[PDB]
């Protein structure tokens, strides 16, 4: 669904975007800080990845409020970043690409 | 109006003046004399038709 | 836009008292081929004739024919201005006008000078020139999504005009009314509205900034463009 | 001369049906996407002689929320519409007990006719449209974002959430092309949803003036 | 008010400035043979901007040589030296034809702020 | 077709304007200053060459062959006199788009033939 | 390149040149000549660039990006190139001539301002004058753009000066009208954001 939303946002196939946090650089930082071995199997549960990304998305608040209007504005404010986050911190990428613990 | 009119902005005069009027004011009333002074080659109808509006405007 | 002057080779006024025996010798064939049957009120004919010569090059460059031209003249001036013409076969594309009933000859000269300027044979006013080309850059190509899910840049013809009638060009057959745009933000505001001109103005400012390879954060352009459009009209920075 | 005339009539009708559907009027899918050949079958392909006459093109739709809230679409024959024609249409609307109408003129409308359209607003909300601006649906343009007329409850919720007055929202003119497409008057707020390259989606709200 | 400059007149394809003129110019301080005698000899001519339009110049007498493909072969004048296109402050730049022209302009402006001895009688 | 020149009265030397005689159904050229009239001989009153198909060879004059600043060529001899040298130049005239065309003039004195390749 | 330009000139002189769509014959000839000479400049610049050693100090400063560009090296070593005034070759300021040293109607490269020398080789007098013309264009641009750009800057500032991010995170002007419900549509400052790639788009 996020893919289709991006496809209607960027009708030309330009994936270059300007976003707050350089997630690939942070993943690299985590790999080097904790001495992640890319060749060994990881101890990260993909369900932990899904749950952690969802809680993170809940904690990134640009528009504050439980009312439905604030909920929709919050959805819109962090839409592109949350898509980037879900596609970068995906369970599969975190399992066979980044191999974080 | 119909074609391209030639005018002359003389000094100390705040309104355009047709060239034919200026030529007549200098003593050249006949259109032949004025075009003798303006057009030196009577075999050239282009110059002639381009001066004709000024004559038509001052008759 | 194509006026009669753009396709005309040369105009002339003659004094033809009887169309049966014309002044010119090469126009005696089709004039009699037209006059042997009474198509119009021959009695309401004026001896002042207005013969215009076209040129095959400009006629072909616009896919234009004497039929369309004569129809346009007889529409702009009704039946008051009779026009006749030959087929598109003679070596010279010629068509002859007369006035139906200031003196007559002056009136013919005046309508000649007017028709050669305002008589729109084909095209849309205010659009001087149009260039068709293939965009090599993907910003003007047609970016679609293939059935496999990949972005594919279709190399298609696009037109660039030298004037703007966005209002008219959009409402033309085989013209895309969705991607056709303009760089005149005032017309975008008049035709599409305040949010359309907001987006277009953002695009044009971005084009001006980035043409030299530079880059400015989008929030600055967005803030400038919101300042110029937050009050429902185009607020100039002046 | 004639095939293009019926093409223009079909295109105008298509834009009108899309417009009525976007305003919330009951429009069947069949007429919403009516092919040109189907239009010729239903109305004809010789408007010049009188098949179809523009008086046969008249539309009458009903709002989805209220069947009694109907709306007309008239297609006057004269290029320059005069005050007498406006009086005739208002008389018809009075007879049929309809309170909203669109007049799709060809060339224009006289100053007296426009003043008549303006003065009697509280009785009959009847709008004026050029056939030239109905040959395209501007809401399908790439530059035009998604406009949505908010309800008074939604507007109250908005002003209560952001704690602001109506004069503090950005504005949209009452004569805006999209405002006229959606037929919105002063005091109404329109929610514009547009894609944003920094946020993904952005909703702004413009007050009509 | 007509700005003009001196130029060497050219015969069929030859300068009128023969070696005898250079000889008399070398002993300028003895025989009082001066520039005015060069102009009076019909060897030099002042040409204004408007008469340059009708003149065919040779940049150097090398242009008057007969070439494998003749460019003009009908010259009328010759430059005394092309470096005379420069003014007072640009005539101090060495090798100005090896600089970017803005640099030559900036020097022509900066030779005027340079220190030196602005005049010999500065003590008074 | 060709252009039409202005013609003047024989009495007042003012230009003759066109007029039509219904009685004979014939073109006349009459002066609006005096009361002179003349029987026209062309029957054409106005001519506009929108294409501007002007033969620029008529605008050239042989004296241009004396210009030291024009280029000369030995490759195009003169067809009228056989002189080898000839000056050439472009149109340099407004209203002429295809003005890269070269016009040649013979440098022989008193020949002054002009042509185009 | 000069022989190529001579060939194009000969074609134009013989009416063997037909215009391309969207341009007049003069403009098409100018396009062909300018393309030939730009190709010559680029080829010569590439030759000079490949000739450079690893010890070359021009190449050192260009490679590091400290100062200079490959075009500067080309102009110092290979060829300075075409001088343009208002985006066109040197105009015929005399009567059908750029200088009194040329014949009339000479559209060749040297006549119209092609500097076939390098800065080390040194410019000829006509190349020197044409280069001075081209450089004067840059000086005029630098000295004339400043007033208009500064007036634009002042106008922009006075138009947006009081727009500010408020404590409810909306962007508002002095009148308290809402310009943006969130700054940049995302409520983020421009210093912390940075370029990234959406991995699921392409
Ligand atoms: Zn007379
Ligand atoms: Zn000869």
């Amino acid at each position: 669904e996020d893919r289709e939303v991006l496809r209607v946002i960027f009708p030309t196939g330009d994936s270059k975007v300007v976003l707050p946090c350089n997630l690939l650089r942070m993943i690299w930082n985590a790999q080097k800080i904790f001495h992640i071995n890319p060749r060994l199997p990881s101890d990260l549960h993909p369900i932990k990845v899904v749950e952690g990304v969802k809680e993170l998305s809940k904690k990134l608040v640009i528009v504050n409020g439980d009312d439905p209007l604030s909920r929709q504005a919050q959805e819109n404010a962090t839409l592109l970043f949350n898509i980037h986050l879900r596609s970068t911190l995906c369970s599969r990428r975190m399992a066979e690409e980044f191999r974080l613990s | 109006a119909i074609g391209q009119r030639i005018v002359a902005t003389l000094p100390y005069i705040k309104q355009e003046v047709p060239i034919i009027i200026v030529f007549r004011a200098l003593g050249f009333v006949s259109d032949r004399d004025i075009l003798e002074h303006i057009i030196y080659d009577f075999e050239d109808p282009e110059m002639m038709e381009m001066v004709k509006p000024s004559l038509d405007e001052a008759f | 836009h194509t006026t009669l002057r753009k396709v005309t080779a040369n105009t002339a006024i003659y004094y033809d008292p009887n169309p049966q025996s014309t002044v010119v010798a090469e126009d005696q064939e089709w004039v009699n081929v037209y006059y042997e049957m009474p198509d119009f009120d021959v009695a309401r004919i004026s001896p002042w004739l207005l013969r215009v010569e076209l040129d095959r090059k400009h006629m072909t460059d616009r896919k234009l024919t004497m039929e369309q031209i004569a129809e346009k003249i007889n529409a702009g001036f009704g039946d008051d201005l009779n026009c006749i013409f030959n087929d598109d076969n003679a070596e010279k594309l010629v068509l002859r006008i007369r006035i139906m009933n200031m003196d007559d000859d002056v009136f013919l000269r005046c309508i000649e000078s007017n028709m050669l300027t305002d008589m729109t044979l084909q095209g849309i006013e205010q659009i001087s020139k149009v260039y068709m080309h293939l965009p090599q850059t993907d910003n003007k190509k047609k970016i679609i999504i293939t059935e496999d899910g990949e972005f594919k840049a279709l190399q298609e013809w696009i037109l660039e005009t030298d004037g703007v009638s966005l209002m008219r060009v959009l409402s033309e057959k085989d013209v895309d009314p969705v991607r056709t745009t303009s760089n005149d933000i005032v017309e975008i505001f008049t035709v599409l509205g305040i949010e359309a001109v907001r987006k277009a103005l953002e695009r044009e400012l971005y084009h001006v900034i980035s043409f030299d390879g530079s880059y400015v954060n989008y929030r600055h352009l967005a803030l400038l463009c919101d300042t110029m459009t937050c009050r429902g009209h185009l607020m100039a920075i002046t | 001369d004639d095939e293009e005339e019926t093409y223009r009539l079909w295109k105008i009708r298509k834009t009108i049906m899309q417009l009525c559907h976007d305003r919330g009027y009951l429009v069947t899918q069949d007429e919403l996407d009516q092919t040109l050949e189907e239009f010729k079958a239903q109305f004809g392909d010789k408007p010049s002689e009188g098949r179809p006459r523009r008086t046969d093109l008249t539309v009458l739709v009903a709002h989805n929320d209220d069947p009694t809230d109907q709306m007309f679409v008239f297609f006057p024959e004269e290029p320059k519409v005069g005050i007498k024609t406006i009086k005739v249409y208002c008389q018809r609307m009075q007879e049929e007990n309809i309170t909203r109408a669109l007049i799709v003129v060809q060339q224009g409308m006289t100053p007296s006719a426009k003043q008549s359209l303006v003065d009697m607003a509280p009785k009959y909300i009847l709008e004026q449209f050029l056939q030239q601006e109905l040959l395209i649906n501007i809401t399908e343009h790439e530059l035009v974002p998604e406009h949505v007329v908010m309800t008074k409850e939604e507007v109250t919720e908005l002003l209560a959430r952001y704690k602001l007055r109506e004069n503090q929202l950005p504005r949209i003119q009452a004569g805006d092309p999209v405002a006229r497409y959606f037929g919105i008057k002063r005091g109404q707020v329109v929610k514009i949803i547009r894609p944003s390259e920094t946020a993904g989606r952005y909703i702004t709200y413009r007050l009509v003036q | 008010g007509r700005i003009c400059r001196p130029l060497l007149i050219v015969e069929k394809q030859k300068l009128l400035l023969k070696k005898r003129h250079i000889d008399q110019l070398k002993e300028r301080e003895y025989n009082n043979y001066s520039w005015q005698d060069l102009v009076a000899s019909g060897v030099v001519e002042y040409i204004d901007t408007l008469e340059e339009e009708t003149v065919m110049l040779a940049m150097t007498p090398d242009d008057l040589q007969e070439k494998e493909v003749a460019y003009c072969s009908t010259y009328t004048h010759c430059e005394i030296h092309p470096s005379m296109i420069l003014g007072v402050c640009a005539s101090i730049i060495p090798f100005p034809d090896h600089n970017q022209s803005p640099r030559n302009t900036y020097q022509s402006a900066m030779g005027k702020q340079a220190m030196g001895v602005y005049i010999t009688n500065f003590h008074v | 077709p060709g252009f039409v020149g202005i013609r003047f009265c024989q009495e007042c030397n003012n230009m003759l304007y066109p007029k039509e005689d219904k009685e004979n159904r014939i073109l006349l050229y009459a002066c609006r200053n005096c009361d002179y009239q003349q029987e026209a001989d062309n029957s054409c009153i106005y001519v506009n060459k929108i294409t501007h198909e002007v033969d620029e060879l008529t605008q050239i004059i042989a004296d241009v062959s004396q210009d030291p600043t024009l280029p000369r060529t030995e490759d195009h001899p003169c067809q009228k006199c056989g002189h080898k040298e000839a000056v050439f130049f472009q149109s340099h005239s407004a209203r002429a788009e295809d003005a890269m065309r070269l016009y040649y003039v013979c440098t022989a004195p008193h020949c002054g033939h002009r042509w185009t390749e | 390149a000069k022989q190529d330009v001579i060939e194009v000139i000969e074609k134009a002189h013989n009416n063997e040149l037909e215009p391309t769509p969207g341009n007049t014959l003069r403009q098409t000839f100018e396009n062909q000549v300018n393309r030939i000479l730009n190709d010559a400049r680029d080829k010569t610049g590439s030759s000079a660039q490949k000739s450079l050693s690893e010890y070359n100090n021009f190449k050192s400063m260009v490679v590091s990006g400290a100062k200079g560009s490959k075009i500067n090296i080309s102009q110092v070593i290979a060829v300075v190139g075409q001088q343009n005034v208002e985006g066109k070759r040197i105009p015929f300021g005399f009567k059908h001539r750029t200088l009194p040293h040329f014949i009339k109607d000479d559209y060749g490269p040297e006549s119209r301002g092609f500097v076939e020398n390098s800065y080390l080789a040194g410019l000829t007098p006509t190349e020197f004058f044409f280069h001075a013309m081209g450089g004067r264009e840059g000086l005029i641009d630098t000295a004339v753009k400043t007033a208009e750009t500064g007036y634009i800057q002042r106008r922009l500032i006075k138009s947006m000066e009081s727009v500010m991010v408020k404590y409810d995170a909306t962007v508002r002007n002095s009148i308290n009208q809402v310009v943006q419900l969130r700054y940049g549509e995302d409520g983020l400052a421009g210093e912390s954001v940075e370029f990234q790639n959406l991995a699921t788009l392409k």
